[PDB]
């Protein structure tokens, strides 16, 4: 169906933004890595800063750390404002 | 008297302006990697004529930042300037 | 075979959308490109139709989930269809009616409601994020 | 004064706490300035605290005078709008040991991360020319189940830039190429980034018809022509 | 004098999305009998003929390019189509989002035509190569598929109104 | 802290996430940069209200400081007969230790939205000329003001200083 | 730990193309991906069954996450036809209802990931650590399917791109699948449709969205 | 001043401009349109003899065009007044043929909205102002900038050339304005004092001195020589003065402002020039804001350079235009 | 706080390079007003057109 | 609401005096996804390693990409010195408006 190419000034800017791109994703890494009290840069930062904002989301490297499973079910005083306007949005009827 | 309170109140009110936690400063990585560059170029080249000491660390021989190993959080640090 | 838009055009030629052309001429003004063509204006009024049908009924499938009286509906359905061709002429009732009550002031009274909090959710899937808080404090 | 009907039901807690907030509550900085002077800078870690001093101490971490060399050479790397093809893994290296050294990282960086960061820079770059790709064209065989060769110029990935404008880091790289990719017909961009000036329609000077040989500023412009 | 919004309303589409609503409205119906027997075993029509008045149809009035009258006959397309799915009762803010969703839809694909018309590189695509690719970077990955969504909701979907109706019928037939 | 919430907003929806216990601290920075934000959002407001020739600031004015500052647009706040201010605001209070408002809305059935007439709309625009001012003077047509009863109707700082020639 | 499946994902990958005998690294990769889908189903499926109000998740709760391809749940209907009514369809709105190596090609079918009984599963997936509930009455059947489906597919697109960079190799100058293959066949299944995306073209905020199941 | 009063205007019109020899008005709308009024009840069709065809069609004297997809913000005529030019929040800039009634030619050099386009003053380039706080110099014949005039703190609200074509004014919203080379493109100018953002800007036809206007309802002089102030003005109310004019030989201002006003200012009262006093009182002069019922610190005091000022009772004023010969025109639109 | 500025002032001139009369010459220069032009609009007896030579403007 | 007259009091602490009516709820709407997308990733970067550091991260991962960038002066001025090299170009001297070239203007085009 046709093969498409690309140009010199294209191959500049495209190289500039994977230029900017590279020190973007490790800038905000090395902040994780630093949140975790550490020293090296591991993968699970780099991993989890993907996975979180770009959402590109990589196959496992360190995708099991990263991967966590909070249900985000309210509390209990939400739950029950939601009881009092449920009650109040019957009892207005 | 509520005519106190109202005016303290917008007192306190004409008194509270916010700051953001983060800011992320737009720049760039090849203006920053020039600018760092050619500084070493020209700073490697003349002399500093201190009066007791001279700017700058090992292979940098600029104005080069104090950021601490803890506190990497801070809005601030220190610089280095030549000092008489 | 896959209709080529010659023939998509073709057809529009005799059958219009269900937007008509002065809501797509207000859209085209307020957009600029004037265009001349009444298909193309027929064509994207059948594009913006077909992308809100999708938009409704992916709200009817979360409003129809979300709800207990709909999947116990959709899971006792001939089951209760059992106890409604049972109820035959006056002789036979005595038997029937102990759960019909309860599913009868509950599916009886229940409207299907397009609601904030059910498309919030079905265009949360498309990309938005549409957050409506519950209270305001 | 005047609003007594609205700064009244606020409550009590409320009014009390509103009446005491003032200017002096932060550590922070706002000159402009003064924030884009500490982005500029280049930063070594120091250590003053005694108990990061012995663990730097403990892991055979160096002092800053190798942190400083690992600052400048993760800086003298042949950054890869210079070298026109997508960089490898002793510059990604480079550069992301100097990045952590400004950050304040004075460990190791891994050795998977860095394919990591060619695989996040695959899947971006080729997510950006796939969305640049299938506008100059509707491939009917793809995008189905039942003309020739195009080139993408800078005007195309200006314009499916903003059609599809999430796809972008939205840092400088963005701003250039909103701001200065498109060029007008007199722009002589096939150059040698010095042919574009005045200087150069006006000739070559010759040379050393003087004793003493001082030339002028019209003929030193021609002489970094060359270079 | 007839106003050209009230134009094609009985033309194609709009007689079969008719249909439609009826068909689901007078099923809707027969369950509230076999709902009144499961009771004793313990309607406004559409009307698509609304136009303005006939002072607001003079050239004097922009009855044509304001932002209300637009709206409204958005409003009233969209609740003539969020109704053949199933629904009978909504908020009124669910369908102000749902006009508001389909205003911006229809604005990006005008935009993006207009974008695919006047661009200055050096490969613009011909007639039908800008309408393919307009509908494709939005919406519907082929053109086809409209043919099939027409197909879908006033091919299929009345056939398959009708015969629930016919079986509700010989079930309430049966019945009594 | 700052005047949009010590705790009594951002906190309820802290809990909406499920979040039970966290510091004031936390509360009162994340309240601190979330007023900050709005502050930021009312500037870009303010600019297209100026630039859009108007002194009130509608709700279109806002919906634009949204797109300039690419934040995800909030859907619902435009609806039929658009006039200005159309009055919305019911919000009912329920009781408890504290207040909570929840935005009482009514139900409506279709059939009542698709068998609804069409509004009225005005005029196409026209333009009409006269002199306000003929030697410096103001020559009292009817459509010239009184120059009196501009006392009466705005304030001196929405009308500026009155002087004649 | 990781490694539990991998006789099985042999036995998946032989019913979409040629066998070869794989290597461990294909089959790690593609063990991680089904136990990283398998827990974001079971979340959405949760996210979905508990605001019901209902910790057990129903049979129709994870095919609901499935709704769009309808082939697919036709599959899924006609594979639950040997075991010897949707919620949102369009019949359930309404209140009322009236009344010589061929055998060794079918065998690999048989062979399923969770067939014999749901024991290395159970604490493999984690059913018990994110679940609320008990919803085991016939989740672990479609949890099975899913899954049958998950590798087939993958397998079945990480070979066609193999095959189309043989032929790209073959013309630059001019058999086992590696980790690259399935991490680009990951990354053909992972993109999001154009429809799911037309609503926020023209606004420039990065798009934040869900891992698509197959 | 002559008042041109806009009807049916539902708040959906922004800033308009006349032409000059003042016979076509130009109205940017909120949804998209360009309004082009014949203000000598015209026929504005330009038979040119040709007499074709479609009398059927409706002319109003009055014609629409349709070539944005935003809301347009400013719109500037050519001295040639032959051509358009409409700034608009789609990214683009156009230009529009004032006597065939089509767009020419889309101008994209902006990522943010578009709020003053101007043209020079041989007709030469146009420069413009937008949200991104920089201002672009453009040519009509490129579809790309020349020029970026970088420099201000937040965004550039108006523009205006020095009446030779040399310099550039922009005006900003962090309370100051700034002369730029258009050559080189550096600033050669910052002028502080405001306390606004600065909203409408002006050079008189000597050229020596600058005035502009912020939305605090002050406007001042500074000379470009010294960059220092001269004196400023203190008559209008606390709000916007939109438009700003010039007397064609000598130094009096007209601003048109958003407190229905249309108000005179005497440039050379308190300088070292003052132009010509009268030799030899009055009795509403020195009691008006005596009378001062709402307050003193509740009320505006005005500077001894205002003379005048005509209220135009409800209506705001957009533009005032002062033509050649002692003759300006106000233009707004009818409030409610 | 603008004798400061003053002194700042005079310090940067002094390390960007201005001798002190050329200094003082430069701030007697940048204190007094622009004088009167009295051609000011070029009044057309000793006023003359811009030339139409093709060139872009140069201050 | 108390944050529909806070609002009041916010809108006119900044000399904002006319409004219309939703326009607090549309800013209280706003606040509301910014808090509750800031505190779902406060909660997994806390998750990873709540405390305040922590909002920080979560609100530098979202400044990078919706808000108004800081201090964009110097790289405005590096960019507009990289536009400013190249001097003008010559101008027609027949006192007028000068079109561009006729395939770069909006009239050889068909539908």
């Amino acid at each position: 169906d046709g093969e498409t190419v690309i140009d010199g000034d294209v191959e500049e800017l495209l190289l500039d933004l994977a230029d900017d791109f590279v020190t973007n994703v490790t800038a905000f890494s090395c902040r994780l890595a630093k949140h975790r009290k550490s020293d090296n840069l591991e993968a699970r930062d780099i991993q989890l800063h993907l996975e979180r904002n770009w959402n590109i989301r990589i196959p496992g490297y360190s995708a099991d750390e990263i991967r966590s499973t909070r249900k985000w079910n309210p509390s209990q005083n939400y739950n029950q404002k939601l009881q009092s306007i449920t009650s109040d949005k019957v009892a207005a009827a | 008297t509520p005519e106190e309170e109202t005016t303290q109140v917008l007192n306190g009110v004409s008194r509270s302006f916010p700051l953001p936690l983060e800011s992320t400063v737009l720049s760039s990585v090849r203006y920053r990697t020039k600018y760092f560059r050619m500084r070493e170029m020209f700073a490697s080249s003349f002399s500093v004529k201190p009066g007791y000491t001279s700017p700058g660390y090992g292979a940098i021989h600029s104005r080069v930042g104090c950021l601490d190993l803890d506190r990497t959080t801070d809005y601030k640090f220190r610089v280095r300037t030549p000092q008489p | 075979k896959d209709k080529t838009l010659e023939e998509i055009l073709e057809m529009m030629d005799s059958t219009p959308p269900i937007i008509p052309d002065a809501v797509i001429d207000y859209y085209l003004t307020k957009n600029g490109f004037n265009v001349a063509d009444v298909r193309v204006k027929r064509l994207l009024a059948l594009a913006t139709q077909k992308f809100v049908s999708d938009i409704a009924k992916d709200a009817y499938e979360y409003s129809r989930i979300r709800s207990s009286v709909a999947v116990s509906n959709a899971n006792n359905s001939q089951a209760r269809a059992r106890q409604l061709l049972q109820g035959q002429q006056q002789p036979g009732v005595q038997q029937i009616s102990q759960q019909q009550h309860q599913q009868n002031e509950k599916t009886t009274a229940s409207k299907v409601v397009l609601t904030v909090n059910d498309l919030s959710s079905a265009v949360a899937e498309y990309g938005l994020n549409i957050g409506r808080p519950d209270f305001y404090r | 004064y005047k609003k007594i009907v609205m700064s009244l039901p606020l409550n009590d807690r409320n009014r009390l706490k509103m009446i005491t907030k003032e200017a002096g509550k932060r550590g922070f900085i706002f000159c402009s300035v003064f924030q884009a002077r500490l982005n500029n800078i280049p930063k070594i870690p120091i250590v003053t605290n005694p108990e990061s001093l012995k663990r730097v101490k403990s892991n055979n971490l160096k002092t800053p005078l190798e942190w400083s060399q690992d600052i400048m050479n993760g800086f003298n790397v042949p950054l890869a709008s210079e070298s026109h093809s997508l960089p490898d893994t002793d510059s990604f290296y480079l550069r992301m040991v100097g990045i952590a050294r400004e950050h304040g990282l004075v460990g190791t960086v891994d050795a998977r991360c860095v394919e990591l960061i060619s695989l996040a820079l695959d899947q971006y770059l080729k997510n950006i020319i796939e969305f640049t790709i299938d506008t100059v064209r509707y491939r009917r065989k793809k995008y189905s189940d039942y003309s020739g060769l195009y080139k993408s110029v800078s005007e195309m990935a200006a314009d499916k830039r903003d059609a599809k404008i999430k796809q972008l880091d939205d840092d400088k790289n963005e701003d250039e190429c909103a701001d200065e990719a498109k060029s007008i017909n007199n722009g002589n961009n096939s150059s040698k980034d010095d042919i574009g000036d005045i200087s150069m329609s006006s000739a070559v000077n010759e040379e050393l018809h003087e004793n003493r040989t001082i030339s002028l500023t019209n003929e030193d412009i021609y002489d970094s022509l060359s270079i | 004098k007839q106003s050209r919004f009230l134009a094609n309303k009985d033309l194609g589409l709009t007689p079969k999305m008719n249909q439609n609503i009826t068909l689901i409205q007078q099923i809707r119906h027969i369950c509230h009998k076999i709902s009144l027997i499961r009771m004793l075993q313990s309607y406004t029509i559409i009307d698509d003929s609304l136009d303005i008045d006939p002072v607001s149809q003079l050239p004097t009035h922009d009855y044509k390019n304001n932002r209300e009258l637009i709206w409204k006959f958005m409003h009233k397309n969209i609740s003539k189509v969020a109704m053949a799915n199933g629904f009978e009762t909504a908020h009124p803010s669910a369908i102000n989002m749902l006009t508001e969703i389909a205003g911006d839809y229809l604005s990006n694909l005008i935009k993006t035509l207009k974008l695919h018309h006047e661009t200055n590189s050096l490969n613009r695509g011909t007639n039908v190569e800008m309408l393919q690719t307009t509908l494709l970077e939005n919406g519907i990955n082929r053109p086809d598929d409209l043919f099939s969504y027409v197909e879908s909701e006033f091919g299929k979907k009345t056939k398959k109104l009708q015969d629930i109706k016919q079986k509700l019928e010989s079930f309430l037939r049966a019945l009594l | 802290y700052t005047i949009w919430s010590p705790q009594d907003t951002v906190k309820d929806v802290a809990e909406s996430l499920g979040l039970e216990n966290i510091n004031d601290d936390v509360l009162k920075a994340l309240a601190m940069d979330v007023e900050y934000r709005i502050l930021e959002i009312i500037e870009q407001a303010v600019k297209f209200k100026r630039h859009s020739k108007r002194d009130v600031l509608t709700t279109d004015d806002v919906s634009k400081a949204l797109r300039v500052l690419n934040v995800e647009p909030l859907y619902g706040y435009y609806d039929g007969s658009e006039v200005n201010k159309a009055v919305s605001f019911s919000k009912v209070n329920t009781s408890g230790g504290q207040s909570v408002y929840y935005l009482d809305e009514e139900e409506v059935d279709f059939d009542r939205l698709i068998n609804e007439p069409l509004p009225q709309v005005p005029r196409l625009p026209t333009f009409t000329t006269h002199w306000l001012a003929v030697e410096g003077v103001q020559p009292a047509i009817i459509q010239n003001p009184n120059l009196n009863d501009i006392r009466v109707s705005q304030p001196p700082f929405i009308r500026g200083a009155i002087v004649t020639a | 730990d990781k490694h539990k499946y991998r006789v099985e994902i042999q036995q998946m990958m032989f019913v979409s193309g040629e066998i070869n005998d794989p290597p461990v690294e294909t089959t790690s990769l593609i063990e991680d991906i089904v136990r990283g889908q398998v827990i974001e189903i079971l979340l959405q499926s949760n996210k979905t069954a508990h605001l019901r109000g209902s910790r057990s998740i129903l049979p129709e709760d994870v095919i609901f996450l499935i709704r769009h391809d309808k082939a697919k749940v036709n599959r899924l209907r006609t594979y639950l036809s040997w075991k010897d009514k949707l919620p949102w369809e369009l019949q359930f709105m309404f209140n009322e209802h009236p009344l010589e190596e061929y055998v060794h090609w079918s065998d690999c079918r048989q062979a399923s990931f969770t067939f014999r009984k749901n024991k290395r599963f159970k604490d493999w997936s984690g059913i018990s650590q994110l679940t609320e509930g008990k919803p085991h009455d016939d989740v672990i059947d479609i949890l099975g399917f899913l899954t049958f489906e998950i590798v087939c597919s993958l397998t079945e697109t990480a070979l066609k791109i193999k095959q189309r960079e043989q032929v790209l190799q073959t013309q630059k100058d001019k058999n086992p699948l590696k980790p690259r293959h399935i991490e680009e066949a990951w990354r053909v299944l992972q993109t999001i449709d154009m429809r799911h995306r037309a609503l926020t073209n023209f606004k420039g905020g990065r798009l934040s969205s869900k891992p698509i199941i197959m | 001043v002559c008042m041109y009063t806009f009807q049916n205007t539902n708040k959906d019109m922004s800033c308009l401009d006349f032409s000059d020899d003042c016979r076509i008005a130009a109205a940017g709308f909120q949804d998209s349109y360009i309004k082009i009024w014949s203000l000598d009840g015209s026929s504005l069709n330009n038979p040119n003899i040709a007499l074709n065809n479609n009398d059927k069609d409706e002319d109003p004297t009055c014609k629409t065009l349709v070539g944005h997809s935003g809301t347009v913000y400013s719109t500037s005529f050519s001295p040639d007044n032959k051509y358009l030019l409409s700034g608009s929040e789609d990214k683009t800039v156009r230009l529009w043929s004032m006597d065939t009634h089509t767009a020419l030619v889309s101008y994209k050099g902006h990522n943010h909205p578009v709020w003053d386009v101007s043209f020079s003053p041989l007709g030469h380039y146009f420069a413009t102002a937008s949200h991104d706080q920089t201002a672009r110099l453009w040519s009509c014949d490129h579809i790309y900038p020349l020029r970026i005039f970088a420099g201000h703190l937040n965004d550039v609200d108006c523009v205006s050339f020095h009446p030779n074509g040399c310099y550039v004014f922009t005006g900003s919203s962090d309370k100051t304005c700034r002369m730029w080379d258009v050559s080189t493109g550096d600033s050669v100018r910052l002028f502080l004092g405001h306390t606004a953002p600065v909203i409408s800007i002006a050079v008189c036809p000597d050229g020596r001195w600058l005035s502009t206007g912020s939305e605090d309802g002050i406007i001042n002089v500074w000379d470009i020589g010294t960059g220092k102030r001269l004196k400023q003005m203190r008559g209008h109310g606390k709000n916007a003065i939109y438009s700003l004019s010039y007397s064609k030989e000598g130094n009096v201002l007209i601003s048109g402002g958003a407190d229905h006003t249309v108000r005179v200012w005497d440039l050379k009262k308190a300088t070292t020039e003052p132009s010509a006093e009268p030799d030899e009182g009055d009795v509403t002069a020195s009691i008006n804001q005596d009378i001062k019922e709402y307050g003193r610190r509740r009320t505006v005091i005005p500077t001894s350079d205002l003379v005048a000022s005509f209220y135009t009772k409800k209506t705001p004023v957009f533009k005032v235009k002062f033509s050649r010969s002692n003759l300006a025109l106000a233009g707004g639109a009818f409030r409610p | 706080s603008a004798s400061d500025l003053n002194r700042i002032v005079l310090e940067y001139l002094n390390k960007k390079g201005y001798h002190r009369t050329e200094a003082m010459l430069r701030a007697e220069s940048g204190r007094t007003l622009t004088p009167q032009n009295k051609q000011s609009p070029a009044n057309t007896k000793t006023g003359k057109f811009p030339e139409q030579s093709s060139i872009p403007p140069n201050p | 609401p108390r944050d529909v007259r806070l609002l009041h009091l916010l809108l006119a602490s900044q000399s904002i005096h006319q409004y219309e009516d939703q326009v607090p709820l549309q800013l209280m709407d706003f606040a509301h996804r910014y808090t509750q997308g800031v505190l779902k990733d406060a909660l997994v970067y806390n998750d990873y390693a709540l405390g305040v550091e922590d909002i920080r991260l979560a609100i530098a991962a979202r400044t990078q990409y919706q808000f108004k960038p800081t201090a964009p002066k110097e790289l405005m001025l590096q960019l507009a010195a990289e536009r400013n090299k190249k001097a003008l170009p010559q101008v027609m001297g027949t006192w007028g408006v000068r079109l561009p070239p006729e395939k770069y203007c909006l009239t050889a085009k068909e539908w």
